[PDB]
Parts: C-alpha cells; structure tokens; sequence
RNA sequence: UGCU
C-alpha cells in the first residue's frame, strides 16, 4: 500500500451538473481505476483524496465539462521486502498458488528455497513437516495489447520456523 | 521481353564469392586478446561514467553495505575552463 | 435576386451551436446593414415604395 | 488481473513537421513488395495478382471483396502503402532544383 | 478588466450554442420553461433570464486569462 | 533527395470500377504509370542479365 | 456526388467559405465542412506521427502511442497523396487541453 | 440475418435517394450508404481492356 | 491560421473560437486533504 | 477541381437543396418557406430529453409519411439506426429513452 | 494518465481502512443505480479489501495510539520498513521480530525485544 | 449543353 500521484482529464457529461463537482470527479475517478494495474506502478484499489483542481472548460465538441483534476491514491506496490499473509488457493507441481485474501490470485511462490525436502505431487500437498507467510522479492510488470495477468511478483519463505504451523 | 516474377527475390541473396578468411599469425592473436582487455578494463575506468541510478524504493540498514564505491579522478581546472566545476 | 428563375441553395445544420451561431450571427434582423459603408440593403423594393 | 490503458483521449493536432523518408524508412513503412506488372489473374474471375498491383493487402477498392491486411470492409479501411525497388537510382523532380 | 464590459455578438452564440447542447444533453433547467421544445429557445430564455451558468474566459493574445460571468457583463 | 523505391499508395487513392459490360475496367493514370515503371525495372534488369 | 441525376448535393464553394468566415459561425463552418461531409475518425502514431490502422501502428510496430482523432477524409487522401510524394506529414499531436 | 431481432427479412429499400438494407419486421438499419463514383472522377478512370491487364 | 484549421477540421482561431468557456458548477477548489497519520 | 481548391476549401455537403424562388410578401423578412417534400427529406438530430419527450413521442407516433414526424432513430446504448417505415411506430415510440 | 511519484508516500494498513470505510459508508449513504452497474468491479474490491483488512488485526487502532507508537519507535533508530511493517503486523511473539524481521543481525542487541514488545503491545 |  502506498500513495500515488496522478493527473486526470476528467469527463464529467451534462446531466450530472446536479450532482457535487468533487464528489462526480471522486466517483468518476474510483470506476476509471477500479480494479486496474498501472504499468510500474501496481494495482489501485481506490482514490485516495484530491489535491488540487483547477478550472474546468468545456469544449466545443462533446459539450461536456472537462477537468484536469490532480489527485493522490492508493496501490498495491511492495517494496521488494514486504512480508504478507495470505491463504493457498491451490497448488501445482511446480509451485504452490497462494492468494492474498480475496484480493488478488497472482502470487506463484517459487519452490527453490526451502530445506531440501520441497516436491508437489499435484495432490496439494504443501510441505513435509520437519495463515502463510509470504516475503516479496522482485515485481515484474508486462503489457496487453500487441496486435491489431501483467502482475505476478516473487514471492519467498525462507526457514522463518513457524513454531505456531510447522 | 521479360518474363513476370510471381514472388518477390529473397531478402538476402545468395553469392557465389565468399569472404576471404582472416589473416592468422600471433600479432593478430594478441591485438584481438588486447582489444579484448581493453573493452573488459575500460568500462571499469573512471572516465566510463554510467547512467546515474535514481527513484531508489527504501533506505535500510545495508546500504553502507550495498554503496558502490569508486575512486573519482579530479580534472585538471587550470587547463580545463571555469564552466565545468561541479 | 430578380425571380427569373434563378435556383437558390438551402442548408439545415446538423448540431445545436451551429444552429445558434446561425441564427444570432447570420440573423437577417442583425444583418440588416451591410459592413461596407453601414447602409441598409434589406429596405423596400419595387411594388412597395411606389 | 486486468492492466489500466486509456480507452480513448482528446488528441488535438498541434502542427505539421514536413519532411523527407530514406529508402530504409519506406521499406519499414511498406508492408508487400510489388513486383508483378500485371494486374489481374488469368482465370476467368480476373482475381488481382499477389505482390502485384492492385493487390488487396495495400487497401481496397471495391465493397466486395474486402482489405486483405486489415479485416475490414472499404468504408473502415484506411489503406496501406508499398515500396517498389529501382534497379537504377533516379532524380527526383520535385526535388531536383534542390 | 480592461475589455469591454459589453457582451459581444459572438460570446451571445457560443453560449447559446452550448447551453442548448448542453440542455439537449438533458442538463438541467433553471427557468421553469412553460411548453418550450427547443432547445435554444430554452437557452435564450436562460440568456434573457441571466441564469446561464457559463464564464467567459477571455485570453489576452500575450497569454494572460480574465473571467467573466454571464450575469455581469451586459446583453443587449 | 535521390529516390530508389517508389511509395505506391493504397487503392483508396486509386479507385478501379468493374465494368462488367465488358471486358475491361476503368483504371486511374497512376496504376498504368507504376505498371510502365515496373515493366521498365523489368526491361533493365534483362537487359543487364 | 456532383449531378442531381447521380443524387448529389450542393457544394459550399470557396465563395461561400468566405461568407461563413466574414460571419465568424466558427461552429458552423466546422458542422458544414468537416462534421456532415467528410467526417472520420484516423488512427495517428505519437512517436514517428504516421497514420496507422484498427489502433495499429505498422512503422514502429507498436501500439501504446496510437490514438484516434477526427479528420476529413479529404485531408486524410491528401497526407496519403504527399506521402506517395515523398513529402511526408509528421503530425505531433497533443492534449485538447 | 438481423443484429437485434435475428430476422432475415432484410430488403433493400431506397429512401430519399440513401441506398439501405433494412429489415422488414424491427426496421432495424443493416447497412446504409454506398461509394459510387462521380462524374469526373468517371472521366479520369481511363479504360484498359482486360487483354492488357490480365497479361 | 484559419485555412490550416478549415483544412484539418477544427474550430478556427477567429470568430467565437477566439475565448474559451468555463462551466459555472459547484465545486471548492483546492479541496481539504486527508492527513496522513504515519507520514 | 483539386484536393485543396476542390475537396478541401470547397466540398460537397449533405443535408441540403436546391430550388426555385418565387415572391412571397405575407412571410416576415426573418423567415422563408420550405416545401413539404423538401422539408420530408432534410431532418434534423433531435436529442429526446425532460423536455420535448412528448413531441418526439408525437412525430414518431406520425412516422415519416404525415408530415410532422421523424424517419429514423438511434439508440443510446445501441448505434443501430432503425426507419420508422417498418416495425410498430407506436412501440418505438412508447421506449423512447433519454438521449 | 501519466504519474508523477509512485512511491510519495508510504501508509499503514489503518489509513487504507479508515478510507475503505468513509467510501463504504457514503456508498451505503448516496448508492446511485445507474453509476453502480456502469463499473461493478468497485464496489467487489473495497468489500474484499475491507473484509482481508478486517480478518488482520488491524482493528483497535486510533491516530493517537499510531503517533505514539512512532514517537516510541524513533528512539529506536529503526528504519521507516521495518516501523512500518511492525506496525502493519503488530507481532505478539518474539520470535516474529527475531526472525521474521529483516535486518536482524546487530539490531536486536538481546534487550531492546522487549521493549519492542511492550511498546506494540501497549 | 443550357440555366441564374
Ligand atoms: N450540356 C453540356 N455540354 C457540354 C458541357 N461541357 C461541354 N459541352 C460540350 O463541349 C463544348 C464546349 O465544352 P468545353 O468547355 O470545351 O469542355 P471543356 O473545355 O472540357 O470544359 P471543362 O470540362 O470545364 O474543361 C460545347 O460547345 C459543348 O459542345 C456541359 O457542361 N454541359
Ligand atoms: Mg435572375
Ligand atoms: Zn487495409
Ligand atoms: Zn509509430
Ligand atoms: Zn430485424
């Protein structure tokens, strides 16, 4: 989690003049980045708050109110050492597929690391003994559109113990 | 007259004349093997000034660890104008 | 004009502010005068002075 | 999950820089060679020739038989162009006083 | 504050331009028309009303920008 | 300014209609001179070989 | 097209593009000239400011700097026709704003 | 067939000089509009015979 | 200039494309920003 | 007949007629009188708002043989036109949406 | 579309709470029909959001007790991640600081655990 | 080729 600096045209149609300016460039803002990866800069999960807003024109075409609004929000972006906590939403032979809770299904920890007893033999099985603890290492970002996902990062869980699940 | 080409010639032609094979001697062994230092020392030399890295993520503990360090040549000012001191 | 049978064109915009535009500029009680010396073309004519 | 890109924005034309491409800009610029000097095919339904002229990878001309490139009818096809190689280099005339 | 305090010919159509559009956008009306159906007949009652909610900005050629509201300036 | 390879533009720019009436098909001036081009490059490269 | 015959329509000469600019119905030149006869929307590369297609830009072989924009389709045969000329029209364009 | 309805009543059916196929039963617009030539644009299409363009 | 523009289809420079317009909506510039309680 | 002097300072537009005069003082100056079968064929977009839904419901309720009246309609969701000839006037225009 | 700085600032998981739930409640407050079905997918990640925020022990936090956690920390020399993450984890045990803690070589010392413990535990 |  951390804050982001952006810069928006925002298109505001005719019949929500009604409505609050703020509070219309706040909603618009939030269902534009809703959901959404921004290249280098991660997942946003929601606006965060407005900074400054200056006049808003009106064009001579649509004939709506354009405004170029500069705002802070919130995304998803470790530090490259951040450690989370998340749940095993499956398994696979070549790694385990643990997920964030209810928040996003990209994590694939790599099982290159652990005491040497690391094998998956596709019946989810985890680990030999001798809530999951996750160390992030490394994001990775890539594009979509090529003619006519873009999230995974690294994930780690070195020899942390655990004495409360093995 | 001439005749209609279907498919446009290759991209690359071929030829029947191939280039002439490099000279060898060991003169030409060791111009190669000093060539080869030099682009492998050279890079390394304080006049290779590299891309200065910026947007660093976090401070920690480890970066006295981690700090590159590199002995810095100081121009000659006397010789050197006035409008290139830092 | 002279109604000799002289074949006049008529255009009908296709978006509001041209619409406007037409009628506050290109309105024939605005442009009553013309700008070359300010003398009023749109007057009486033949059949009305006499 | 799903990347942010912007759908569409309100470009507008700042100016126009005219200039020159070299024949390496137009081979990149060109998608087919056209070599054939004939037009159409010698079977009966006159089929234009590929990598010949009039061939429907560089656009098309008729409502029919749509762009080969792109696949889109004549009214959403834009065109594309092609470069012809010259055996001999030539003066360009609208270039030779310069 | 240096222009004419006067509202020119073409600011009275650019506004009623958009002000129509704008209404044909279904935007809101602030006169409570009475069986209008056009849409700049709507916008000149607003004019005439001075209920537009529109400002002018005026731009000096060197760069510099003024404000002015529909209900300042003066109609004719 | 020396030009070796020729733009010919798409077939927006040069319309070709169908005459079915008979046999033949109404062609711009631009399609005929690339065709002259092309049969000249054609006749020099044989006349070099 | 041109006849009546062939179901054509009238032309706004240069004459009366004089008219309309005397007048200054900047909004309605526009509507007339661009909007209700040649209208179209082109796909522009930012980068090498080429024309692409379907949001495509074929010269760099990329796609993030393709953006749509209205442009007469007459405007749009001429640039085709000075790039056939070799001069060739390097459209940088830029936000509305 | 019809986009909307799926129908496959679709006529072509001229209205005030605008070529259009419609359906006959929502009146849902296919396709409009057709690029014909124009009259010097007739003209400067120059006539080559098939003997010549075929090859 | 107004042929460029005629030509490339936008509004001219003169006539009432020589101002811009700005909407008179409710709003309150520069907004009150939310602390941030760890920075 | 060029692109610059031909196809772009001066080119052909849609949406317009040519027609004879002919002298007629009961009009005021401000207005001029368009023939029914001109005015049958040059429409006009009218966008359905709070306003003028009533009269919109009307002209399609006519439909494009009586005079007052529209010829096609365009969704808002959808951009495909659909002709008042065909289909049942009073359904279309009884799911009249705004915009 | 461009950003000016990714990383401004870094925050706590309370900050992204306390936002989570004013949007909640203004959602709940002035839900609008139209503007719910354009874009569906905002309403599904603040739930989900604030329910994963709400399975951590997050709750029980207040800008007072963060700001005096802070100032105790400080004294500490430790660095912004690892107050940060501290913060965000709020560790019971030691071992969660002994190992799980980056940086654990020369920075535990044996004694300052816990007064670590007590100062994230008060 | 006619029309204004
Ligand atoms: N009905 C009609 N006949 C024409 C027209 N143009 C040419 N003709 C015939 O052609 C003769 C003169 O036409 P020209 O002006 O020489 O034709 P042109 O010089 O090509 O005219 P452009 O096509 O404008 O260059 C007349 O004496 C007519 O015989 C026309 O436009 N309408
Ligand atoms: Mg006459
Ligand atoms: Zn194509
Ligand atoms: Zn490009
Ligand atoms: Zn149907």
């Amino acid at each position: 989690f951390v804050l982001v600096e952006m810069v928006d045209t925002v298109r505001i149609p005719p019949w929500q003049f009604e409505r609050k300016l703020n509070d219309s460039i706040a909603e618009e803002l939030n269902k534009k980045l809703a959901n959404k990866v921004v290249y280098n800069v991660g997942l946003c999960i929601c606006l965060f708050d407005i900074t400054k807003l200056e006049d808003a024109y009106v064009f001579p075409g649509d004939g709506a109110s354009h405004t170029k609004v500069h705002f802070r929000c919130v995304v998803f972006h470790p530090f490259l050492d951040e450690i989370l906590i998340g749940k095993i939403k499956g398994c696979s032979p070549e790694g385990v597929h643990v997920s964030l809770g209810f928040f996003d299904d990209i994590l694939i920890p790599p099982e290159s690391l652990q005491q040497p007893a690391k094998f998956d033999e596709a019946e989810q099985v985890w680990v030999w003994e001798y809530g999951e603890e996750i160390r992030f290492r490394v994001v990775d970002e890539s594009f979509v559109d090529t003619s006519p996902y873009t999230l995974v990062g690294s994930i780690s869980e070195p020899g942390l113990g655990l004495l409360s699940w093995w | 007259l001439p005749d209609v080409v279907l498919k446009p010639p290759p991209l690359f032609p071929d030829t029947d004349y191939k280039p002439v094979p490099l000279k060898t001697g060991e003169g030409e062994e060791y111009m190669l093997a000093l060539k080869q230092e030099l682009r492998e020392t050279m890079k390394r030399m304080p006049y290779f000034i590299e891309t200065p890295e910026e947007r660093q993520d976090i401070e920690r503990y480890s970066k006295r660890y981690m700090k590159v360090y590199k002995e810095e040549w100081i121009p000659d000012w006397r010789r050197l104008p006035r409008e290139m001191m830092p | 004009a002279d109604f000799d049978g002289d074949e006049m064109n008529l255009h009908l915009p296709q978006t509001e502010e041209a619409k406007a535009e037409a009628l506050v500029l290109m309105g024939t009680k605005a442009n009553l005068v013309t700008p070359r010396n300010g003398e009023p073309l749109i007057a009486a004519i033949q059949d009305f002075l006499t | 999950k799903e990347q942010f890109r912007e759908t569409d924005v309100a470009k507008k034309i700042s100016h126009i820089c005219f200039g020159m491409k070299s024949p390496e800009e137009m081979r990149q610029q060109a998608h087919i060679q056209v070599v054939s000097k004939n037009l159409y095919s010698q079977d009966n339904q006159h089929a234009p020739l590929l990598y010949g002229v009039l061939d429907h990878r560089m656009g098309t001309s008729e409502k029919d038989r749509p762009c080969e490139t792109c696949g889109k009818n004549l009214a959403d096809c834009l065109g594309h162009y092609g470069y012809i190689d010259l055996e001999l280099p030539c003066f360009h005339v609208g270039y030779f006083r310069a | 504050r240096i222009t004419t305090p006067y509202m020119t010919k073409y600011e009275r159509a650019r506004v009623l331009g958009t002000r129509a559009l704008q209404i044909a956008m279904c935007a809101p009306v602030m006169v409570e028309l009475e069986g209008e159906t056009d849409p700049l007949l709507i916008a000149m009652k607003e004019l005439k009303a001075r209920k537009i909610p529109i400002i002018i900005r005026r731009y000096l050629p060197d760069g510099s920008y003024e404000d002015w509201g529909v209900d300042e300036l003066i109609i004719t | 300014l020396i030009l070796t390879r020729l733009l010919v533009p798409p077939l927006c720019i040069r319309p070709s209609v169908v005459s079915d009436l008979k046999s033949g098909t109404n062609e711009d001036d631009l399609t005929m001179k690339l065709t002259e081009i092309i049969f000249l490059n054609d006749v020099i490269k044989k006349h070099r070989i | 097209t041109e006849g009546r015959s062939r179901d054509g329509g009238l032309r706004l000469g240069e004459m009366e593009r004089d008219c309309l600019i005397g007048y200054g119905a900047s909004m309605l030149l526009l509507e007339r000239l661009m909007i209700s006869s040649d209208a179209f929307e082109v796909d522009v590369c930012g980068q090498c400011g080429l024309l692409g297609y379907s949001g495509w830009c074929h010269y760099c072989k990329s796609s993030c700097h393709v953006s749509s924009l209205r442009i007469p389709y007459a405007c749009k045969l001429l640039f085709q026709e000075l790039q056939s000329m070799n001069i060739i029209p390097r459209l940088k364009l830029s936000k509305y704003n | 067939r019809c986009p909307d309805c799926g129908s496959t009543e679709l006529v072509e059916d001229s209205h005030y000089s605008q070529s259009q196929l419609v359906c006959s039963d929502c009146g849902c617009v296919v396709t409009e509009g057709v690029l014909t030539t124009t009259f010097s644009d007739e003209g400067n299409l120059r006539e080559v015979t098939y003997s010549r363009s075929t090859g | 200039g107004v042929s460029e523009c005629i030509i490339m289809g936008i509004p001219m420079n003169i006539g009432t494309g020589l101002f811009k317009l700005l909407h008179k909506a409710d709003r309150d510039p520069n907004p009150p920003k939310r602390p941030l309680i760890f920075d | 007949q060029g692109r610059f002097r031909g196809n772009l300072s001066g080119k052909r537009v849609d949406f317009s007629g040519r027609t004879v005069i002919s002298p007629d003082p009961n009009l005021r100056i401000d207005e001029v009188a368009v023939p029914v079968h001109v005015a049958k064929i040059l429409t006009f977009p009218e966008k359905v708002n709070k306003a003028n839904i009533n009269f919109l419901r009307k002209l399609v309720q006519n439909g494009p043989e009586v005079h007052p009246g529209a010829n096609f309609i365009q969704q808002r969701h959808t951009q495909m036109k659909r002709f008042l000839k065909y289909g049942n006037r009073e359904k279309m225009a009884q799911e009249l949406k705004y915009g | 579309m461009e950003v000016k700085d990714a990383n401004s600032a870094l925050l706590s998981n309370y900050e992204v709470f306390q936002l989570l739930t004013d949007l909640k409640e203004q959602r709940k407050e002035s839900g609008k029909n139209k503007h719910s079905s354009g874009q569906q997918n905002l309403n599904t990640i603040t739930y989900e959001t604030l329910k994963y925020i709400s399975k951590t022990p997050c709750r029980h936090q207040s800008p007072e007790i963060v700001r005096e956690f802070l100032t105790a920390l400080k004294s500490h020399k430790l660095t912004k991640a690892e107050k940060l993450q501290l913060l965000n984890h709020r560790p019971v045990t030691a071992v969660e600081i002994q190992l799980m803690v980056e940086e654990s070589e020369e920075r535990l010392t044996e004694e300052q655990i816990e007064a670590l413990l007590h100062t994230v535990t008060s």
